[PDB]
């Protein structure tokens, strides 16, 4: 999380860092080697840390971005999702204040992402190779 | 203009999850099973990785941090897990034909049950005046008509142990390293950690013992200063050395109200009949109190007056200093500390302390715990770091200002260690437009 | 599950739909924010929903189909696994009645799938690049 | 685990075998269809079997080897990590005694693996396509 | 020279995880709820896949295998889960005006409580001499001044059931198939399994019943032979046929010390007044003992002497053979078995056995269990497979050698079934240099 205050272009240089401390909680406690409050608290926390990871990898999967941390898509960026340029976004703003500016339309984009491409592109792709 | 996905963006939001324990594993092969560490607490990290965060402006909130409630829930739960299997003090609420001991303490005589049921036990014991009340005169334990009394096992200790509350992956603990940090609001220096530092569950009223130490100036934190109903909590920068001693050389006697139900009481003590007390260096106390008056004047007019008075009314926990000391519960007359007057410009003081064996803390009607006696003279020492003050309220404004000690809630003690902590959940899904595009 | 009654060709156009409601149970209950019957029931159910997902992705992994939802293989379709044509299968039958017709030989095919290719193709592939 | 005593070249021919009995524990017990000792023991064991799998796939992900069981990298093999040849390693030694010989430097290699390539190669790769 | 990753390499390390149960599901719709199988144990695999491992040289350690401790913990836990909800025998520690029965067994008279509280119950019962002690003379149950007595439910059985302890994925159970296998050290023939075989939790002292059978020669296993403090455990290769019978046709009487608290005692028995006993074929015993003397001479000089003597001192479990038999606990006089002398070169024996209903096994002060009576004459048979011997220690070396039966710990019984097992964790991450390299 070192680049949490850097520009989006600068921050985009350490995505492995955010990737590490999101899935592995088993180095810190693979077991701790029983109805105590601590046992239930620990177990529910360990499940949640991988439960959240599997939701995001699930979204990347159904969007055809399973293998990659950075994937480009075909959906257009509608300018109503704020008018800016490449440099005004990637070299002067941080991902925090960016996520706040685009948090309004994240749902609409997700709906287009799953339908417009990976479901039209793939369905036409299945009908093309399945011929 | 094309949407692009970036998994693992440094973005988070405000939420709360199921935290858990983290304490260094001490074998303690001779004496184990303290309530907080239990049979197993998760071990800590050998190297506490503390990563600072730059250009991070975030508002902390201690008075609305739900971690304090979750800790307060886990404490009461951990206590209840240590009171169920031990002896249920129901074969003890008998008529106590007490005689004045050779006045607090009473030498009582009563009839109990032996290992047999029909065979009854004619035995004696010794308790304090706040343990029984009359109905010579005949006495009965105080909690026999309210909450179920149950003796704790003599193996589980009540000594506080540091707890490092953590958070799983996907969640993070933000630490505000601001020295001059008002309790809430923005913090210029925010850092992130996976676990907290050593926090002792110091079950105490008014005087906070063995707590955290502020930096530079004595920090003053209150949810609302102009509201007298809100309890003001302070955090000192210089730890004092307070000493409480029970100079009574008590003895433990083991009766058998079984089967399996063993009861340890207080027998004929040795040494001297010396009541409980504590010591406070009058010089350092007066020196520390003067710094308090110099810090209280920052929330009041420049040329004013600060008045200190003892406790008004309420229970003996609200009026006297409640705390633990080697197993016994001590309650001290703090009237000699709070009786001064301060304008704009080498001996020690002692406080009369009382000992209670039947505790009813948190005011849970229905359940109760008995403190087993502790052998030998007890001597404990601590560093007082915080205080729970309270205004008097309705009066002519800016005339005089009076401050009295309070203790309306036990959660205020957990606020003294969680003022610079905050749990946030990580949102790694990021969407940003780039000139890049996918294939066909 | 909209195309559960459509023809296999028509149904094959919505595999993301079956993919979504199989892995993410954490939107419905990431925590519910303790020995009650409901706590154990919830926790065991949440584990099972990702436990089943990881079994299927595990099979696709050891079959060399990790990244894709649709993968073609090298194992021949033995005609004893029922005699039909492309159109009689994909444009007139649903996946339900199809899975019932082929449920008999799914085990044999899985054994050939893991051995015949992804273990012969990959082992010879390791000996070819490792040279 | 049949090739556990074979040479590394011979053993490298059955990585699916080690891959199978590492992730799926739900065929043996998807549920067992409640505070008994056996319920907690079972649940903690089932979580751990997928918890360990997700740690290793996590490491392969942040090393850019997500989709593959065998991936080649760019980090040099420093000869201080023992001096041997291709044949002395792959045709005369087993993975067991090999893992014992290299267990000393596995940490250093992991640090170089995540930084030297997948974080320099990918960051320069992001700056090249993001241009 | 380039580093390469190989996920799934046959590499493992030594560790331990949370094992669990595996037992075949028997409906038992008429009588269910034995303590070990509980309401649900995980089912087994219909085909036990046992994969052998070639060229695998690994050292096993039974005396340091933590699986024995984890089993011993789960056993005591499973027992406690079956003793809490049943009747807490506290309305039973009364004065027992016992008369000598028409001497062990006593016909007692006492006053209990009925369904009402003020209405008391004048009833009788029958127990053994080791159940009560005096204070005619008046008696009291032995455990009424020590541990809380609590009757077990008459529905939960105590018959052992085979348990197949397993290990989850990422962990494996290694089985050493060496016939002539010393307890610890390297094993030429190592195999891997996901679960163990049928292991019965045979709660017994000295004589091991219904245990595993060694191969070829009778295996001798001891942590340290020259240390008399270490208990030596043996594993036979030929199972014997031992028969224990309680020829007393007892009857069960149901009193109501309720509400809900029902108590089943022993009434006027039928048949004959025949004490408990067991049978041992003197020919096979003498034949088996001779093979023991021929195997003990492998850890001693060639021309020596082996002396057998009865138990020295200790509790009645250390001196007598403790074991279960249809619900009742039997304790036999094993003095007639251990009284022989052996140099270098068709009837049956009987042993006087006693029955105890109030058990205090594992020496847990505070808790106790009562064995409910069993109707009809009891007859049990088993195969003795192991023995827990003990030297006398300090004496002139290599003169004579004396061996006495011991039973200092119950974990020694679990060692008899876990001597060829070992848990290891799989490390699938492999790094090896190849001439291969990635792209740019
Ligand atoms: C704020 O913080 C301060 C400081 O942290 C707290 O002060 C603590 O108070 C508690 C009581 O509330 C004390 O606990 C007691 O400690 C005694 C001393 O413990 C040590 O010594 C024991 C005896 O060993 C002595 O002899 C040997 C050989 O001659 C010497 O080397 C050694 O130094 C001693 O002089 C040891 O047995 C023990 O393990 C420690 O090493 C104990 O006497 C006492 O009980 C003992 O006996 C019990 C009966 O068997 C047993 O159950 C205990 O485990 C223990 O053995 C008890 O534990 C702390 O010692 C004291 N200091 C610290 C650093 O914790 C203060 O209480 C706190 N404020 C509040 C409100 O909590
Ligand atoms: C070492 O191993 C040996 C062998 O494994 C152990 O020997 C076992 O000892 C235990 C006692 O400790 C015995 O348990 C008892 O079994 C009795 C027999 O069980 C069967 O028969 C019952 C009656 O059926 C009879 O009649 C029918 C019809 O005529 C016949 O077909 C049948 O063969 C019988 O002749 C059945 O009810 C039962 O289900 C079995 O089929 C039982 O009589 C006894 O209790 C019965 O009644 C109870 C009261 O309702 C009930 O709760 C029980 O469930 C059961 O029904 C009890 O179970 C084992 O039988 C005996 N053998 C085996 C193979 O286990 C030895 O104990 C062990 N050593 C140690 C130290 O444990
Ligand atoms: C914080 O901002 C300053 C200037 O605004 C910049 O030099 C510095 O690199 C920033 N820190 C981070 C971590 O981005
Ligand atoms: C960067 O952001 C600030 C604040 O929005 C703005 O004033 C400034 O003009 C921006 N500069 C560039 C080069 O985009
Ligand atoms: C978010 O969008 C909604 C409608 O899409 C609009 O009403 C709302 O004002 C927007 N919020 C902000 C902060 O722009
Ligand atoms: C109580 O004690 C007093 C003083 O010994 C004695 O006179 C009195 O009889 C006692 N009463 C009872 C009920 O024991
Ligand atoms: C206890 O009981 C006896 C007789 O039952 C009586 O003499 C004695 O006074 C009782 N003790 C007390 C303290 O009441
Ligand atoms: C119990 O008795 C005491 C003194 O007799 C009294 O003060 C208290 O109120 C009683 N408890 C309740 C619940 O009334
Ligand atoms: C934050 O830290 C810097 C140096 O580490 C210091 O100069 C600054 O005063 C700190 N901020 C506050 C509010 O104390
Ligand atoms: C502390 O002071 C800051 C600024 O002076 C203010 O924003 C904040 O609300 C204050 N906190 C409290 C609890 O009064
Ligand atoms: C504190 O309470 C008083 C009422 O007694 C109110 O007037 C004042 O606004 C409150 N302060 C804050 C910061 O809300
Ligand atoms: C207290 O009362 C008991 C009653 O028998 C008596 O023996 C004892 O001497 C009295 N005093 C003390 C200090 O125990
Ligand atoms: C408390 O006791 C310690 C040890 O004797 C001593 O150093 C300290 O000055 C004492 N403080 C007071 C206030 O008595
Ligand atoms: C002690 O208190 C008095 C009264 O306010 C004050 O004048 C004096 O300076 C104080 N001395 C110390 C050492 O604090
Ligand atoms: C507080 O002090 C006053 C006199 O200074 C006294 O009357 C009162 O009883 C004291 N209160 C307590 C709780 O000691
Ligand atoms: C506390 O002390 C003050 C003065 O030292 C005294 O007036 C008061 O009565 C005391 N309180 C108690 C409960 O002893
Ligand atoms: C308490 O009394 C015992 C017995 O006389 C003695 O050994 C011990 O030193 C005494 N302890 C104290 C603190 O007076
Ligand atoms: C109290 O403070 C002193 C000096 O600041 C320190 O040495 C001691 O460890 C502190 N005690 C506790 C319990 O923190
Ligand atoms: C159901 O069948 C009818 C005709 O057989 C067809 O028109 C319709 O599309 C089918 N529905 C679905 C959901 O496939
Ligand atoms: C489709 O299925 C039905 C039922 O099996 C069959 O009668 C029909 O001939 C089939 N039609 C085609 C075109 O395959
Ligand atoms: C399934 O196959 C088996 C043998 O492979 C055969 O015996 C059985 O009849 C088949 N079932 C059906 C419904 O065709
Ligand atoms: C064991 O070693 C022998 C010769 O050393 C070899 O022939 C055999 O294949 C090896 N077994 C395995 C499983 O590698
Ligand atoms: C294989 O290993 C053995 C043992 O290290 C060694 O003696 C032998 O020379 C090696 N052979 C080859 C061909 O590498
Ligand atoms: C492992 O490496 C360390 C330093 O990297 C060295 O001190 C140690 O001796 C090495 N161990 C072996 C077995 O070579
Ligand atoms: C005990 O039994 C004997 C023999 O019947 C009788 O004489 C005696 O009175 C009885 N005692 C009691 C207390 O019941
Ligand atoms: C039971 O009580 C009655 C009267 O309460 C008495 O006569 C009888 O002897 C008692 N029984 C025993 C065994 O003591
Ligand atoms: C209970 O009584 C028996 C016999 O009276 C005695 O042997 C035993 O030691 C007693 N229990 C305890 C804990 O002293
Ligand atoms: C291992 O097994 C082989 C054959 O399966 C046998 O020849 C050999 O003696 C066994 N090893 C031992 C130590 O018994
Ligand atoms: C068993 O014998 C082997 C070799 O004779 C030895 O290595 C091992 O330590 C022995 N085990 C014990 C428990 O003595
Ligand atoms: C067994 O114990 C004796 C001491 O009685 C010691 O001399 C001997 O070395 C021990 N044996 C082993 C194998 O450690
Ligand atoms: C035992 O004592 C009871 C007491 O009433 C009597 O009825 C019975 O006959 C005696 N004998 C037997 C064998 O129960
Ligand atoms: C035990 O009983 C069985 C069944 O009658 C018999 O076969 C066996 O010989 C007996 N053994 C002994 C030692 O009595
Ligand atoms: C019985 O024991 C005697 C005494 O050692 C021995 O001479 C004889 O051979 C033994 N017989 C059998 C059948 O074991
Ligand atoms: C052991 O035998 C001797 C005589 O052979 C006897 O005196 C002693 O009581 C016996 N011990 C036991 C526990 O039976
Ligand atoms: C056991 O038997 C021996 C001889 O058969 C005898 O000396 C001893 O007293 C008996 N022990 C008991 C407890 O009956
Ligand atoms: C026990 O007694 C009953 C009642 O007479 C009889 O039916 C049964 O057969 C007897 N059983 C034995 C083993 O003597
Ligand atoms: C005892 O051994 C015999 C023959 O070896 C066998 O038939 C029987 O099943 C065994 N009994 C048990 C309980 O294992």
């Amino acid at each position: 999380l070192g680049a949490a205050g850097s520009t989006m272009g600068a921050a985009s240089i350490t995505l492995t860092v955010q990737a590490r401390q999101l899935l592995s909680g088993i180095v810190q406690q693979q077991s701790n080697l029983r109805l105590t409050v601590w046992g239930i608290k620990q177990l529910q926390a360990r499940v949640l840390a991988l439960e959240r990871y599997l939701k995001d990898q699930q979204l990347l999967g159904i969007w055809g971005c399973s293998g990659k941390l950075i994937c480009c898509t075909n959906v257009l960026w509608n300018t109503t999702w704020s008018n800016k340029t490449y440099n005004d976004i990637w070299d002067n703003m941080t991902w925090l204040q960016w996520d706040k500016e685009i948090s309004n339309y994240t749902d609409i984009i997700y709906g287009l992402i799953e339908e417009s491409q990976i479901q039209q592109e793939k369905n036409e792709q299945d009908l093309l190779a399945l011929d | 203009l094309w949407v692009t996905v970036y998994y693992g963006v440094p973005v988070w939001k405000d939420a709360v999850t199921t935290l858990f324990c983290a304490s260094d594993a001490k074998a303690y092969s001779t004496e184990v099973h303290n309530v907080w560490a239990t049979h197993a607490c998760v071990p800590t990290d050998p190297n506490p990785q503390e990563m600072p965060l730059e250009n991070v402006t975030e508002n902390f909130n201690v008075w609305k941090n739900d971690m304090v409630e979750q800790m307060h829930e886990d404490i009461i739960n951990l206590w209840d897990q240590s009171l169920k299997p031990c002896v249920k003090l129901t074969p003890l609420c008998v008529t106590l034909n007490c005689s004045n001991f050779s006045g607090e303490i009473k030498n009582c005589s009563f009839n109990v049950t032996t290992g047999l049921k029909d065979k009854k036990q004619k035995m004696d014991a010794l308790f304090h005046r706040r343990d029984v009340v009359q109905i010579n005169s005949y006495y009965m334990l105080i909690s026999c008509n309210t909450s179920t009394m149950a003796q704790a096992c003599p193996k589980i200790t009540f000594e506080p142990i540091p707890i490092h509350y953590c958070a799983p992956a996907g969640f993070a603990i933000l630490k505000c390293k601001d020295k001059g940090f008002n309790g809430t609001g923005s913090c210029k220096n925010v850092s992130t950690v996976q676990c907290t530092h050593g926090i002792k569950p110091v079950v105490t009223t008014q005087l906070l013992l063995n707590g955290s130490t502020a930096e530079e100036e004595i920090v003053i934190r209150s949810e609302n200063i102009t509201d007298n109903a809100r309890t003001i909590i302070v955090q000192l920068t210089k730890p004092i050395n307070i000493n409480c001693t029970r100079p009574g050389n008590n003895t433990r006697k083991s009766v058998r109200i079984g089967p399996g139900q063993t009861f340890y009481a207080t027998g004929a003590i040795i040494g001297n009949i010396r009541q409980a007390h504590c010591n406070v260096s009058k010089t350092e106390w007066n020196d520390t109190l003067r710094q308090v008056a110099e810090q209280l004047s920052k929330h009041f007019p420049n040329a004013t007056t600060i008045t200190f008075a003892n406790a008004s009314g309420g229970d003996l926990e609200i009026t006297t200093h409640s705390f633990n000391c080697g197993g016994e519960f001590f309650y001290c007359n703090t009237s000699k500390l709070f009786s001064s007057t301060w304008d704009n410009s080498n001996e020690t003081i002692t406080l009369q302390c009382k000992i209670k064996q039947i505790i009813n803390m948190w005011q849970q009607v229905g359940r109760a715990m008995y403190a087993p006696p502790i052998q030998g003279e007890i001597r404990c020492e601590s560093n007082i770091t915080g205080l729970l003050l309270t205004r008097d309220g309705g009066a002519n404004s800016s005339t005089n200002e009076t401050f009295r000690p309070g203790g309306g809630d036990m959660r205020d003690n957990w606020r003294s260690e969680l003022y610079k902590y905050k749990v946030v959940k990580i949102e790694p899904l990021g969407v940003a437009p780039t000139r890049c595009k996918r294939r066909v």
